[PDB]
This record gives structure tokens, C-alpha cells and sequence, in this order.
């Protein structure tokens, strides 16, 4: 019930942890930046939070989009 | 010789367990039995930056659910009628390496907490008093059943769930 | 951006938590699971004189009720097989900050008891002796069981809750 | 204004307080919880030659029974792993003033014992070793329990009833 | 005089337990009632490095299913309602000595498991908490049920199976 | 004036009675109801060494089958919801003296194989867990049934019948 | 006002009951239906020395025959499916007092013989293990049934006759 | 007036105090729980050539078990966190009396050691280094339970039994 | 079978009881002394010992005859 | 059953914490005293020290009455 | 069982105390020297130690009888 | 099965036994030998180690033979 | 589904344990080596350490053939 | 297992303690030297030297016999 809280959070995030993990990631693609705000995040930005530590790893070039995400959410 | 991964699913798995490689966030792994979880867990750490370390695995069910809360952690003296030295733990003998909680569900409600807290703080104290060790011991659980579910029987913290959350891998029959 | 709070009665109950800002009574939080308790103490103590102080929130829960009595306050050496040192208490790292008790029902009547005697003397000795440490810190008490009828029960100290009943807040699903 | 006492049962152990004034002799005071007895014990002291000198209360319930012999006295240095000093005590605290045990029903039979033979020599030792301070510290027990039976039971010395019996004041409900 | 083998099969079978001398890995011996297991444990332990050492033998069925994991193992103090010591373990008793649980389809899965966990690790711990305890016991497992059928049955662990299935010996009614 | 014995057989079964004096291995006493063996029993140990000692008589039909093995030897602490203290046992009241266990026939299985470790090793452990208490109690059995027979149905442990089967006697109707 | 008796048969029979006043051996009371046995024990123990002690007074035959042996005694945990604390006991509740169990020929074998044990030692066991309570309640057995017949019906146990059968009182319809 | 002896056996211990008069070996004297031990002790020494020497009398279980071995003896400064002075002595305050050592089992083996070489050379240091104290004091040793037994039991020392055995009354209930 | 145990053991009882019941019981008269020996006894020793305990109880002068007894015997 | 004690105790406590917290406030209004009288204080004196503190904090204007009280008692 | 001395005991303690505490207390009366012959005395010397400082203190006028002593004994 | 076994183990019992409940048995007598070796001994060594336990406290002279054997086997 | 390392496995393990019981047993003979590659190893290379184990001990020679082997695989 | 040293040693120390505590205290009689001769002496020399000194106090007269040792031995 914040979904102007979702995209600005997440890239807080994906912040930390691209400088967490030495990860050459700068940000969600706008199909990524879809599925963020479509989620229902029960565990809401506990969830986000790990999402995306989780897509910072996993991810594989400059950007995230559906690809990793849908992995989880 | 080698170890064995083929399949897409699984040719992926393998993959996820490389990236997860340089880093530390518990991790949990679901498969039904024999599908290879514990044979994961020992590759992620075999994989992690602390391979070189110990592995501290410990299955949940090879321990009567009343001294879990007394070998995991660890005990301070007389608090139960008979103590040689306040017991150490496999939390402490696991520091600086992994420690792989099989069979998560089958943790009580009281030790399902006492995790949590040293998956936070790191910190911990045998039975009553105060924390005075510091433990580093990345966590790894596997189970076979559905968490979720037992979330909604109450049998499941969920606040330990979504922390060992961080990254799930799902190993398919 | 900032934090959640619009319906009338919480409308109210932030400023509530505004208005006992300059204070430092205990604080009795109630409400069921999820509903914000553990957010209003975190913001009762981001609003008290002692925000920039520590924050020592512990679930009662999340400690085997064998060792509560052990963590919370300390412990004086060799009284239980094995001790590396007199343990020190999280009321000992939450002095100068908030201790927020999680979960107060689960209290152990021994506990209850020895907190009692901290929320009035402020002093604490580590098992048997005497005090010999000073602490000030302010109790921030959380419980989703209604406290009243646990006094019925005998599960829970009456002249303890009146002590922590000196603020009372009352989170509604 | 004033306090209350109009029953002829109460209208009588005002009195009792009253005469007991000019003395020192333990006393000991039963009757059910919320009865009165510790409001008694208090005015005992207001009336006793050193009203002006501290009044020790301690519940002899909040705290645990194995740190009760360690706060009550006071403690020598390592005895005990950790200790910052060797431990004061409420009975040092209580020196010169009145010491009002209550719930004594919940000593434990080594410090029944170490009561008994500071209510008789008036001299104690923190731990292993000898007496080197001197105490003058009034007793005051209060218990709802039946001191009585408990002696059949062999939960409570006998010779420290008759100790602390010298004076007794019993609380109708 | 002597003992008796002389049929083929067993003029056999008192040869493998001679060759199986020299070793420790654990034996799993399978015969009807009566046909001698027992009576090739002893001899396999008379035979063994270890025969001057004890012979810790127990029948698993001569003991209620509730306490069989609390005097195999043995028992960390006050974790059951009356405890007069930690209690020591027919494991800690065959410390240096041979173990042989009879009828070992009889074994609660929580057991069996803890005896998977004592047959390669070689630590455990009495109830909750840690191993603070070493013992070189040799497992001799004889059950006159057919152990593979139990796994199908998930009456019995298999990797216990195959841990104990090391040596196999089975005597011909 | 006295008791009464005048038949042959009885003449006799008497002064086995007196030669087993200098005895304490079990006995076993069968005849039909009445005829007089839990007389015996009481002459038994009226003529052992152990006359003076206690006599430890409890009737295996005046205990619900699942009682039994929780009133004969003792309970561990917390195994069976509501523990009151680890609950000591008739082999424990019957500790240096005669424990005669009358209608023998009526023993579970369990606990007929928990005797016959008791008959041999002489120690036992309250529940899962180990032994931890020294009983030296000479086994009486009467039985109104006849044993064999039980054997061959299975509901009679055979190796607990040679055991107690050491002296018996059998008093004719 | 007053009570009714004033037919010889029953002018007497008050008396015996007046007489056994100053005693406390089980009463054995036998009449039709609606004869005033119940009034009878009701009486007893009002004239007993223990008429201002409880009256536990149970019908034999309000509750299944498979949960009185659950509900008289008491119950030691974990030994039924289901249990949230041993449960206490009409016996431990009638402690101190009279236990009227109606309609005894409606006692099950098993209980019939565990209710002699207590009427002889006094001490009783929740299931299985050993005695750990203490009860002084006296005996008093109403039934409508002519428990001789029983007897010869093996439906019964005599002994067990005789010892309620101390003081016997019956009421002609 | 005076005291009370007259039963043979007494006629007689008190003669046996009369003769032991003019001598200094320690005495053991053992009875049931008040038989009058403390009272012949007080007696011994009443009659003793140092009557008008002081009497020391220390139950030693009215005092915890680890600070015996610091107020019996005396403590050498910062040994223990907390020293005012290096503790006195028991032993120096009863230098040129009696100490009357009561209830002598409760000894720890540290002390009953600690006490053999003072009742032999007379002389002790307090804690780690040397004697440099001159202390001449009759041990009169008294205790309720059976020396001999916790000789095979370990709990006390046999060469500090003969020591303090060299003159033994026993008071019969 | 053992008539001459009777009377001594029933006078034992009715010691034991005047004692534990504080009635000024001092034995059994004649007529009752004789029922007493002619009752089968079936219980035996045990069913004298309540026979009299009750028998004490129901007591009323210094003795017990026909009485009491055919009460029960 | 003091109620001639609960205004003045009352009164002593709002004194106590008006001061102790640098409140401005001077004291009940009639309204909240009479509410104060009826509630039955089964904490008694205690129950009304705290009620109180509370109600000093919670207190807004010069006064206190059926408002911040109602939250309470 | 030694009657003979509760009487001379007492009243060296009622001596004792009436000096201790400064007060006029003279000795028992008959209908109390009575009473204390008749108590039991467990604690025996102990007891009657305390039960007189007791009523030493207790004492109003220059005597003590079944007054002050049944309050205990 | 081993005919050949009996009579020397029951000699070793009746040794054991003779010593333990000091009793003047030196043996068995031919006629009770002859017994031992016929009876087919189920429970085998375990049951002539009671059989003859119990044969040495039956015991009355020196030696056993058919007469407390028979009891038994 | 790896019979390409069941003989270089087993030949792992027939040379620990040769070498931890000191027998002289250098290893498996064709015969032999056919059956450990035709066992379909349920336990896998769990069971076939324990097999090998059971094989080294049970050797007498200085290979291993289809003679120990059957005894179990 | 040194009967020839009880007797003399015993005689040491009768004359140690003699001296010690002023008695006159001469020697054992014959049934005294007996015991002393038969006790098992756990204690060996120790326990001799303590049974004695307690001997030679207890003495009355000149001599010691089955008197005082009794006592203990
Ligand atoms: N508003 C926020 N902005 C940025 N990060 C946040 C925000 N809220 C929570 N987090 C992060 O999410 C996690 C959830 O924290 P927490 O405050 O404990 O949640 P809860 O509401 O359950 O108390 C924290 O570890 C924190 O770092
Ligand atoms: N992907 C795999 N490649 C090779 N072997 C595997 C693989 N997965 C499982 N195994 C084998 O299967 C067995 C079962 O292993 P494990 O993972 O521990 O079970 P679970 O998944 O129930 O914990 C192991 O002994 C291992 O050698
Ligand atoms: N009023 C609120 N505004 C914004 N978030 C909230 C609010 N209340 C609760 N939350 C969120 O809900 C979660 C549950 O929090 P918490 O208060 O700790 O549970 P509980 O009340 O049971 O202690 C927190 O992570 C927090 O971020
Ligand atoms: N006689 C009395 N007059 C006035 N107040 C009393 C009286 N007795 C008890 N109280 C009150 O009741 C409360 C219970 O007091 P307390 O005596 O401490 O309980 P307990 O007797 O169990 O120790 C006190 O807060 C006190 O103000
Ligand atoms: N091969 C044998 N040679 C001689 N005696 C044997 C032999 N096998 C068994 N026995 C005897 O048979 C009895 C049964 O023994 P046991 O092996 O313990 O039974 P189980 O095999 O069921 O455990 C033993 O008392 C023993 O003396
Ligand atoms: N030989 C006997 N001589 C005298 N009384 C006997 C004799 N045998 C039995 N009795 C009596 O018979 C009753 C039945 O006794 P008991 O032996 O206990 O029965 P059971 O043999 O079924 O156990 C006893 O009360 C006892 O007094
Ligand atoms: N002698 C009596 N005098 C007055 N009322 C009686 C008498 N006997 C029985 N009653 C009444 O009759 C009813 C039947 O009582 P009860 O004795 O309980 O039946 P039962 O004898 O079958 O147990 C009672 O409610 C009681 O009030
Ligand atoms: N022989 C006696 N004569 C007179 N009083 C005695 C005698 N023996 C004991 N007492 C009394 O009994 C009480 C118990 O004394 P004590 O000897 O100290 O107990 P214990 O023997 O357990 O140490 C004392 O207060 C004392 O006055
Ligand atoms: N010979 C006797 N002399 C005196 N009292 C006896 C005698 N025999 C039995 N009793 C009494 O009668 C009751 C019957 O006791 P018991 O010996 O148990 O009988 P049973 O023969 O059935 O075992 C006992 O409680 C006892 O007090
Ligand atoms: N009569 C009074 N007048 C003013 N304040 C009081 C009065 N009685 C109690 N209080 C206050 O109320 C609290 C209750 O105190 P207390 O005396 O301990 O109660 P209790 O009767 O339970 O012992 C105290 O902290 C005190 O400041
Ligand atoms: N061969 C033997 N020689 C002497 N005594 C024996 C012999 N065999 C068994 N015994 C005795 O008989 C009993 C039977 O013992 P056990 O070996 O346990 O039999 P099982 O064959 O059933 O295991 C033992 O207590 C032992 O003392
Ligand atoms: N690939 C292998 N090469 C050599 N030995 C192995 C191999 N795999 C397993 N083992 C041995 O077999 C046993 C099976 O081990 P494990 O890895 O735990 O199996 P799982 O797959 O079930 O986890 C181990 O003790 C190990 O020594």
C-alpha cells in the first residue's frame, strides 16, 4: 500500500548491496520495475530487502529485469 | 574424477550456488528427501569464501527436541542437574565456518527463536545470564518439508523464515 | 519519505508517544500479533531524550526461560559449571538506552519478580550476592496476552504490571 | 491525613508495634498476600529507635535462589568467575538500619543456616574465609506461608524460626 | 572344554568374525530367536583388539520406548522433573568397550537417529545442549527382524542401515 | 501361640522355606488362589537374612497396565505431562529388602523385560536416560497361572522365567 | 427446622452412625434405590470428626468405565494421546476428606484392586511409575447391587469386600 | 540448679567428658539430630583445662560451601576481587579454645584436607604461600551422619576421621 | 479350625481398638464369647479384626454380648 | 474507601509530576474529580500515582478533566 | 519435665528484660505462673526466653498473667 | 547335546554354590549323576545352573542324588 | 549410472583399508571387478566402502574375486 | 599381619600416654591383651595409638582390660 515506496526502497538496496557484494550493478530495467510494484510483499521490506540482495548476486551484467526477479517474486 | 549436475534446473542450481559463492546470507534449501539438499549445502560451502573451514552440519532430528537447546548453542553450568563444564556448541565449534541445520522444521518453537536471535545479533549465552562469545557462522538450513504451510499451522516462526529467506534454492525430485 | 500513521486512534496514539517523549516511566505495550507494538516502542525511544541511545530490544520468547535469568541481567561467576567470566547483562548494554522487553507474559515468576526490583532500585547483582552495577535504563514492556487476566492466573506478577502500567498503550488490530 | 487501623484485631497490632518500639529482637510477621504484613514491617520501623536509619526491604522471591546468597551478604573477590570487587550486601547496606526479609519461607537451607548465625553473632563473611565487618542490622521476616509446617517438612530450620520468633505478629485477612 | 560350531555355514561364519578381529566398524547380525546372535557378539568381542575391555550389552526392548534416550546416551540434569545427577550412559559405560544394542528394530526414530549421529561423530550430549563427553564404543547391532523391510516401512532409518550394515552377519536358524 | 503347617507337602514346603534361609536369589511361588503362596512369600522373607528389612509387596493386577512401569522402578522428570519431582519406585522403597511381585503373569511385556534387567544388572534408570541409583532387592514372584504354558503364548518372557525360576516352589490346592 | 429418621430399623442405624463418628475405616452402606444411602454417607461424614473437611462424592457410573481409573487416581503425562498437565485426583481432591464412590459394583477390575492398594497404604500413582502423593481420605462405598453375589460372579475382588466392609450399614427400603 | 544426665548411657558419657578432662585430642561425637551433641561438646569443654578459654562453635552448613575454606581458616589480601584485610580465622579466634565443628560431613574435601595438616602440625596459611600464624585450638568435631559410611563413599577422608577419632562418644537418641 | 484362636485373637483386636478409640471396652461376655466361636468365620482373621473394630465402636457399657455381635455374626 | 483521600493525594501527585516534567498544570476540573472519586482505585494509592504521572504527560492545557482521565480510569 | 524450673527460669528472664527494656515489671501472677507450668515448652528454654522478652515488652503495669502469655503460650 | 558337558559344569555350579552358601557338598552321588545326564536340560547351562543352586541350598548331607534332583529334573 | 567409476572408487577404498588393517591386499580380479560393476549400489558409493571394507577384512590372498565379493554383492 | 607387633607397640604407647597424662596407668591385663591381639586394626599403628591414648584417659586403676577397650575395640 506504498507503491511509491517500492521502486525508491528497492534501489536503496540494490545500492547497499552492489557496493556489499563489489557488484557492478546499477539498476532495475522498467519491466523489472513492474513486477517490483505488482508484488504483494507480505513480508514487505524485510522481503524486498532480501529479494534483492539476492538478485544483487545473482545478477549477471549492469541491470536487473525479470529475469532474476521472477526467480523469486 | 567429478561430481554430478546435467539437467537445465539443475545445471541452474549449480550456477546460483557459484554466485551466492562471495556471500555469507543464510540460506534455504527444499527438496523432498534424497534430491540433494544436503549434497548442496556442502557444495555451497565448499563454494563460499570459508570452504577452508569447518562444516558443521547437524541434523535437527538426530537430537531429542529437549537437548537441541543444549548442544546447538551451549550450556551454562548447573542449570540442569549434572554439568562437567558449562557445554560448548556446535554454534561455537561451526564459528568462523558453516553451520547446516538439516530438517529445519523439526526445530521447537523456543530454539526456532533462539535462532533468529543469533542470526541477527550473532550473539548468544547458554541458558539464562548473557552472551559472552562471539560466534561467525553462516547459516544453512534444508528441509523437506513446506515451510510456508507450517507458517499457517504455527509450528513455523515467519519472521525466521523470511531471514533465512535471504537466498532459497528449490531442488526438484 | 516516512513512516505510517493515519487512522484516529493511532492518529493519537504517535502523539501519545510524542507527549511522553520527556519521559522515562516504563511503558506497556498491547496489541495482537503484527499490530505495531515493537514499531511503537522503536518510536517511543526515537522520540525520548535518549533516541540517540542504544536500543536493547529482546523477545522474552526467543531464550529458553531456563537462561533469561542468566542473559538479562548477568551472571556472577562459577554458579553454574562453567564460566569464562561473570556475564554481563543486555540491562547492562541497555543501560543509558531502552530495553524493550518483547512478549512479557512469558516471563518466569522468579524473573518477573527480579525485574521488579530493577524497575525500582535500578540496581542488579549477577545470581547470589549483592549489587555492585548501575544501570538506568528505561522498560519498554510488549505483550500480546492481555495482562490482567494472567494476574488471575497467578502466571503473572500484579505489582509488577501496575509498575510497568505507569504508561499504557493499547495497539488495536 | 492519616494511615488505617480500626479493627479491634488491628486496633491491637498497632499497639503491639507500639510497645516492641524500644526493641531489636527479629521479628516475625504471617499472614495472607495483600494482608498488611509489609505495611506492618514498615511501620515497625517508623516506630522502632531507628526510623530515622534505612529501611532494606528485600523479597526474598526476586531473586534467584543461587544469587541470593551472594547479594543478601556480600561476596569475595574470584569466587565466582567474574567479579568487579568483592561484592557489598543488603545486609551492609541494612547495617544500622532494619532488614526486612520477606516471603522467608523461600530461603534456602544454606542461607537459613548463614541467617540463623548472623542474627546470633551479628558478624558474617562474604564466602569462603571469616567474618571482617560489622553489621547491626534488625530483622524483619515476613512470610505468608505457615512457618510451622514447613518445619515438618524440612524446608525451613527450626532453630532460626525460634530465632526470628522472638517477636510475631500474625495478619488476620 | 569348548564352545559349539561345526555346520558349514557357521564353521563359516566363526571365521569372519575371526578375520573381523582386528576391526571396529560396527556389525549388524540377523538371525531368528535363539539361533546364536548374541552368542557371536560376545564371541566377535572375545575375539575383538577391545576383549579385556567391557561388553556393554542391552536389550533394546527392556526398556520403555520413553527411556531408552535418556540411559543409552545419559541425561543432562533438570530436564526432567527430578534428576540427581546428569545421568551417565551405557554409551559412556562401553566407553573403550563394545555396545551391542539387541533387537535394534525396537530403536525410536529419534534414537536412531542420535545413534547415526554418536556412530560418526563419536560425541554426543545428554539431552539439550552440546558434547562435552568422549567415547570409543564398537557398535554391534543384532535385531531378528529384516531391517531392509523396516525401511520400506519407515520404521527404520536407512543411512542408520548402512552404517551399521558395515560387517553383515546372518545366522541360519 | 502360632501359624499353620501340618500336611506332608506343606511339612515340607516349610523347611524349603528355611534352607532357601541363607538365600536371595528370586523365587518363584505358583499354586491356585488362597492356597497360601503370598503366605509364603511373607515366611520367605520372614526367614531370610533380610526379615527385618522391608517387605515391598505390590499386586500386579492393583496397577492399569500402563502405570506399572512408572510405579515399580521410577520416573524421569517431564517424559509424561505433569511431573511433580522424578517419582522413586517400589524397587527403590524395596531397596535392601524383599519386592514381592504377586500374579507375576500380569507383567507387560515391557516391563517384564525391564525386571529380568534388574534381576541381573540390579540397576535401573527411571525412563530413557541411564541408571543412576543402587537397588539391592530380592525378586519374589507369585503367580496363580501356570508360567510355561505363558511362554508358548508368548506373553510370557522365557529368559524372566528361568531367571526368577532359580528357587520355586509350588503350593498344591 | 430438622432432617427425617424415626422407624426402629432407622432410629437405629442413625445411631451406628453417631457411634462410628470418632472413626475413619471405610463404610460399606447397601439399600434399594432411592433408600437414602447417599443421605447416609452425606450424614457420616457430617457427624465424622471430618464433617467441615470436603465431601467428594462420585458416582461409579457417571463416567465411562475406561476414564475412571483416569479420573479417580490422577494421570502422569504423555501416556494417553493428549495431556496438558498429570492430572490431579477426587482422591487428591477428597485429600484430608471422605471420598463417597456411589454404586461400587461398578468398578472395573483393574480399579477395584487399585483402590485397595490405596485403602491399605494410602499412597497412589498417577499410571505408570511410583506413588509421590499423600492422601487421608476415608472410604466410603454406596451400592444398590449385593456385592457378596459379586463375589461369587468374579465380577468383585473380596479382598477388597472385606476392607470396605468395616463398618457396614444396610438400609431396608 | 543444674543440668540433665541420668540414663546409664549418659550416666556414663558424662564420666567419659569428666575423664577426657585434663586432654586436648579432638573428639568425634555423633547422634540423631538433637541428642545433645552440641550440648556434651559445650560440656567437653566446659570441663576442659581451657573452660575459661573461649568456645568457638561454627555449624558448618550455616555457610556456603565455598566460602568455608575463607572464614574457618582466614584469607591472604587480593586473592579473591575484594579484600579489606586479609580475613581473620575462625581457627585464630578460636586460637587458645575449642572449635566445636559442626555437622563435620559437610566438609568440602578442600577444607577436610585443609584441616587434617592444622590438626596435626597447627599450623596454616591463608590461602596461596606460607603459615605464619601460632594457633593452638581443640577440634571437638560433631556430626549426625556415619563417618565410616561416606568413607566408602568418597565424601569424606579416612585419615582425617582416625585424626579427629581419637576420642569418639556417640549420643544414643 | 483353630477355635482356640478365636477368643485370645478377637481379645487382642478388642485391646487394640479400646485403645485406638478411647472406649471404656474391657473384653466380651460370655454369650458373646460363644457366637464368636461359632461363627464360620470365613474371612477368617481378618474379618474378626473388623468384626470388632466395629464391634468396639458400637460399644456402649464395658462389655460386648449377643448384642452388638449378631449385629454383624 | 478513603474517597476523602483521593483529591488530595491526586492533587499532591499532579503537583509532583507537573514539576517533574515542566508541565503548566495547575490542577482537576470538577468534572475529572468527581471521576477520580468514582473509579475504585483497585491499585489504590499506586493505581493513582501512575494514573497520574499519565495524565500530567498527557496533559495539554492548564487543567486536567474527563478527557485524559476516560483514557484512563 | 522439669516443671521446677519453668517458674525460677521465667523469672530470672523476666529479670533479664524488665532491665533491658526499662520496665516496671515485677514478676508473673499466680493465674500466668500457671499457665507457663502447663505450656509444653518445645523450644523449652529457648521458647520461654522469647516468650518472655515478649511479654516484657508487652508488659503495661508492674505484673504479667493469662493477659500478655496467651497471646502465645 | 553334549552328554559330555553336564557332568563336569554341574560340578563346576555345585562348586560355586557349595562355597558361596558355605555348605559341607562335596558331590553328587552316581544315581543323581545318571538324572543329570537323562533330564534334556532346555534352558541347558542357565537351568542346571539354578537346578543345582538350588540342589546346594536343598542340600543336607555331603553328597545329592535322586532325592533333591527330583524335585526338580 | 556411473560405471565408469565404480572400479577407480572401489580401487580408492581397497587401498585405505588394505592399508588400515595392514593386509596384503593389492586388489580386485577381473571376475570381481565385473560383479561391483553390475550391482546396481543402491546405497551407492556409501555401500560400496562398506562392501570394500567387509571385502579387505574378509581377504585372505592378495586379491579379491568373485569369492568374497558374492558373500555380499 | 604383625601380632608380635600389637602387643609391644600397645605397650609403647600405654607408657607414652601414661606419662603424658599423669595416670597410673601400668600395663594390659592378660583378657585386654586378648582383644588388642584379635581386633582386626583397620587403622593398623594409627588406630593403636588413638585407642589408647583414649585407653589410658578412661583408665581407672593400674590396669586395662576388656573394661575400657571394649569401649571401642
Ligand atoms: N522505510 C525503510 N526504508 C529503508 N529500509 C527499511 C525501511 N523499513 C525497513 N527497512 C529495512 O527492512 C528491515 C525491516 O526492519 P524492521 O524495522 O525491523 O521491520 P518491522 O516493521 O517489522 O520492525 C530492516 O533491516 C531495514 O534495514
Ligand atoms: N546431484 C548429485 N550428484 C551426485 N550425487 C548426488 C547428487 N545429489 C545427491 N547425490 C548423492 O545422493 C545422496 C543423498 O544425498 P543428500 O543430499 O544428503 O540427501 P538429502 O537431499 O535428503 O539431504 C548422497 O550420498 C550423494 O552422494
Ligand atoms: N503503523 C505502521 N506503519 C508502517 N509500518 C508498520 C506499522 N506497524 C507495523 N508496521 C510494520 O509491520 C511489521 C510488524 O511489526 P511489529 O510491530 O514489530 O510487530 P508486533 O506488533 O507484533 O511486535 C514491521 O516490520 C513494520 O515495518
Ligand atoms: N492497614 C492498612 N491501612 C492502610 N493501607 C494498608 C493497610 N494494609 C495494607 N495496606 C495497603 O495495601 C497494600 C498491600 O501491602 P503489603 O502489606 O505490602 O502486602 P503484604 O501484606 O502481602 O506484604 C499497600 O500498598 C498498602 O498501602
Ligand atoms: N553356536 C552355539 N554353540 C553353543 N551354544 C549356543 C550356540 N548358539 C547359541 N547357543 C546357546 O543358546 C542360547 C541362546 O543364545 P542367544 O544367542 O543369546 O540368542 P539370540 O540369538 O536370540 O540372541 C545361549 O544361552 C547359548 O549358550
Ligand atoms: N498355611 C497357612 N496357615 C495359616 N493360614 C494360611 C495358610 N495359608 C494361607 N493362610 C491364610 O489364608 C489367606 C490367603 O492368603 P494368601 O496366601 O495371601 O493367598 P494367595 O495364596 O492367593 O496369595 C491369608 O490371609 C492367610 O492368613
Ligand atoms: N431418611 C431420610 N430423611 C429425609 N430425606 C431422605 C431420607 N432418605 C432419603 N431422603 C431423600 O431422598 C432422596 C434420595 O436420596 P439418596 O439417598 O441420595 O438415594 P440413594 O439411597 O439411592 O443414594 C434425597 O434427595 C433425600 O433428600
Ligand atoms: N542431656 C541434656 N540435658 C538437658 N538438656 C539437653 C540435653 N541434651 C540436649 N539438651 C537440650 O536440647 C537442645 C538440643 O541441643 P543440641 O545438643 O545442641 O542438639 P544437637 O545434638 O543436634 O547438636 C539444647 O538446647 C539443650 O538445652
Ligand atoms: N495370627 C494373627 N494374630 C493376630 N492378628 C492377626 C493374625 N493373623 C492375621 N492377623 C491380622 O489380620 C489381618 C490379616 O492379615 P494377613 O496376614 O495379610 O492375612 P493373609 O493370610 O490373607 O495374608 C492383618 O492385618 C493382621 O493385623
Ligand atoms: N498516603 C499516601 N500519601 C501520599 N502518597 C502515598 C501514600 N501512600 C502511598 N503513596 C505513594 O504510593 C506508592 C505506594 O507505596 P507503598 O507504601 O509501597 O504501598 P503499599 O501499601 O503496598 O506498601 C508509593 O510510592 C508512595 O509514593
Ligand atoms: N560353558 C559354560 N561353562 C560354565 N558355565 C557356563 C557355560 N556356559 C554358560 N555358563 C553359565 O550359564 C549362564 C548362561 O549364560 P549365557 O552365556 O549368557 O548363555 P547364552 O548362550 O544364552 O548367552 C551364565 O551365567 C554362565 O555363568
Ligand atoms: N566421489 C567419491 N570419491 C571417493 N569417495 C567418495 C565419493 N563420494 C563419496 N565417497 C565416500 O562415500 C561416503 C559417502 O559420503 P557422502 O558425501 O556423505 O554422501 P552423500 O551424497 O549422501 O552426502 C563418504 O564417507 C566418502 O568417504
Amino acid at each position: 500500500e506504498r507503491k511509491e515506496d517500492i521502486i525508491p526502497l528497492a534501489n536503496h538496496f540494490l545500492k547497499k548491496f552492489s557496493r556489499k557484494y563489489a557488484k557492478e550493478v546499477e539498476g532495475f530495467t522498467k519491466s523489472a520495475q513492474e513486477l517490483l510494484l505488482s508484488y504483494p510483499w507480505y513480508g514487505n521490506v524485510r522481503e524486498l530487502k532480501n529479494v534483492i540482495e539476492r538478485a544483487v548476486l545473482f545478477s549477471e551484467g549492469k541491470f536487473i529485469d525479470r529475469g532474476e526477479l521472477s526467480c523469486l517474486v | 574424477e567429478e561430481y554430478v549436475f546435467e539437467s537445465p534446473k539443475m545445471k541452474e542450481i549449480l550456477e546460483k550456488i557459484k554466485k551466492i559463492s562471495c556471500a555469507e546470507c543464510p540460506v534455504l534449501i527444499t527438496g523432498e528427501s534424497g534430491v540433494g539438499k544436503e549434497v548442496v549445502a556442502r557444495l555451497i560451502h565448499k563454494l563460499s569464501d570459508r570452504s577452508k573451514e569447518p562444516f558443521v552440519a547437524l541434523n535437527v532430528a538426530s537430537i531429542p527436541r529437549d537437548i537441541f537447546e543444549a548442544e546447538l548453542f551451549g550450556y551454562e553450568k548447573g542449570a540442569f542437574t549434572g554439568a562437567v563444564s558449562s557445554k560448548e556448541g556446535f554454534f561455537e565449534l561451526a564459528d568462523g565456518g558453516t553451520l547446516f541445520l538439516d530438517e529445519i522444521g523439526e526445530l521447537s518453537l523456543e530454539a526456532q527463536a533462539k535462532l533468529l536471535r543469533v542470526i541477527e545479533s550473532g550473539k548468544f549465552y547458554r541458558l539464562g545470564g548473557r552472551k559472552e562469545i562471539e560466534v561467525n557462522v553462516r547459516i544453512l538450513a534444508a528441509t523437506n518439508r513446506n515451510i510456508k504451510e507450517l507458517v499457517k499451522e504455527g509450528k513455523f516462526r515467519e519472521d525466521l523464515y523470511y531471514r533465512l529467506g535471504v537466498i532459497e534454492i528449490e531442488i526438484p525430485p
